[PDB]
């Protein structure tokens, strides 16, 4: 579903950006 | 940008309150304060980030104006919330442990075995993660 | 007497609240890019076209910066200006909702059908032939307005 | 409202007295 | 000259609003503009008092001595006073008969000509509306 | 009383003043 | 009295400024 | 011509027929120990100070006798005097009794505290010490308004 790889790569987008602090 | 009659008002009386002489000025240290006196509660790296676009150690109330309009019209940790709600049928705040890390390592910008033992490790616990605790982060 | 004649000691007093308050470096002058926000700070919501009219009205055309007694002479002329034309673009503005100078050709149809002497279809299909100027979709109402201003 | 079908009102009465001088 | 730093800037931006070439001086024609910039309403005799305080211009030193001696004085309030002591029910006018035998029997008596001067010029059933005619003399 | 005798004598002298300038 | 709450009054509000001024 | 623009016919009647009491010798002129009373036959009470303002308005300070012009510009002047420091000066001379320029520090926090917006004791007992400027217990307000001017 592209609604769910949304929701996914929206979640990692933020998850990247912290463990880059 | 587009902001409200009441909304200026509101944050030139807040800006007010922190300028003490009246020379249109706030310091970069009293920010943090001012933002909070707005019912604001920014995280300690969203104030450098505001306060480096700005670089006397001085704030004027156009540029004050202006860094608000930049957080008001962007948006929240609401949509990382949302996204979590999606893999929760329940909506009980809670995601079990197994299925985030098979939904993070299946679906969209798929994460790696390093990177999901990480977010997992911090996001503890009872192998049932608390997605709003989470993004506190 | 400056301005005696024409604003009201707390209109003066409202005005100086307003422009003063974008005044960064003290020498009493804005940019000219704040006017918006001044306008805003004081209750009005001008369209772009509006500001760049105000501003034209004093002879600031793209000036940089604005005085203060250029901004009190504006302020003092748009209160008290009843010229036709500037209802005409006042009555469109209401339908421009973010300011822009222009309104979709399917909103501007749908407000000349739905509302006031309501337009007839072949009435409407003939001004969005005509309105619809510079391309298609988009109106720029106050060309539409300049095209029938002369003749 | 009465507001916006006045505005849409006073463009149309322009318009059609535009378009009725040709 | 007891004016704080605040009171100076804000002296000193609404000078700035009308000094145009910024040569640290306005015209006294701009001189009522300015106070009523700063949310003050200057009376024609309080701004006369001022214009006439410098024998036509006005250097910001000698603005901000007029804004603290300005300071340091509130015509209109003090007159407003003086007719509401005799002024019981409180609703700010005052009879044509009683404000008459006040100006007669009290203080620096009016003649009966001065008075009748007086009761022409507040207008009205003949009730005087003493608040219009403290803006009368200003 | 002093008070009365202040409150009508402060009328009078604007009052006096105001016809001084007409 | 009235007029000498008026006196009274007078001499606050102006002390009162005095004492704002510093 | 003289005094028509400032004075009625009426006025310069009553001050003439007010001043005329204490002309013993008819010079024209009176004792200035007198104008006390001439004013007090007008239904004015002045102070010591308000006297001596008077006086110096027509530059008569420490002249013996007062000529009938000079009296005529005093009242003229004093008439139409809306000035500021005048009025502080006529309010707290409603609360001088004698008139001699001096007013009780007790009678000074009577007044402030219990007419007009009334101070609280914090307030006044600031305002006797600076008032009470020698520390006898006498406000000699006349100085107390130079200070707060």
């Amino acid at each position: 579903g592209p609604g769910s790889e949304f929701a996914a790569a929206l979640i990692q987008r933020w998850y990247r950006r912290y463990m880059a602090r | 940008d587009q902001l409200t009659e009441e909304q200026i008002a509101e944050f030139k009386e807040a800006f007010s309150l922190f300028d003490k002489d009246g020379d249109g000025t706030i310091t970069t240290k009293e920010l943090g304060t001012v933002m909070r006196s707005l019912g604001q509660n920014p995280t300690e790296a969203e104030l450098q980030d505001m306060i480096n676009e700005v670089d006397n150690g001085t704030i004027d109330f156009p540029e004050f104006l202006t860094m608000m309009a930049r957080k008001m019209k962007d948006d929240s940790e609401e949509e990382i919330r949302e996204a979590f709600r999606v893999f929760d049928k329940d909506g009980n705040g809670y995601i079990s442990a197994a299925e985030l890390r098979h939904v993070m390592t299946n679906l969209g910008e798929k994460l790696t075995d390093e990177e999901v033992d990480e977010m997992i490790r911090e996001a503890d616990g009872d192998g049932q993660v608390n997605y709003e605790e989470f993004v506190q982060m």
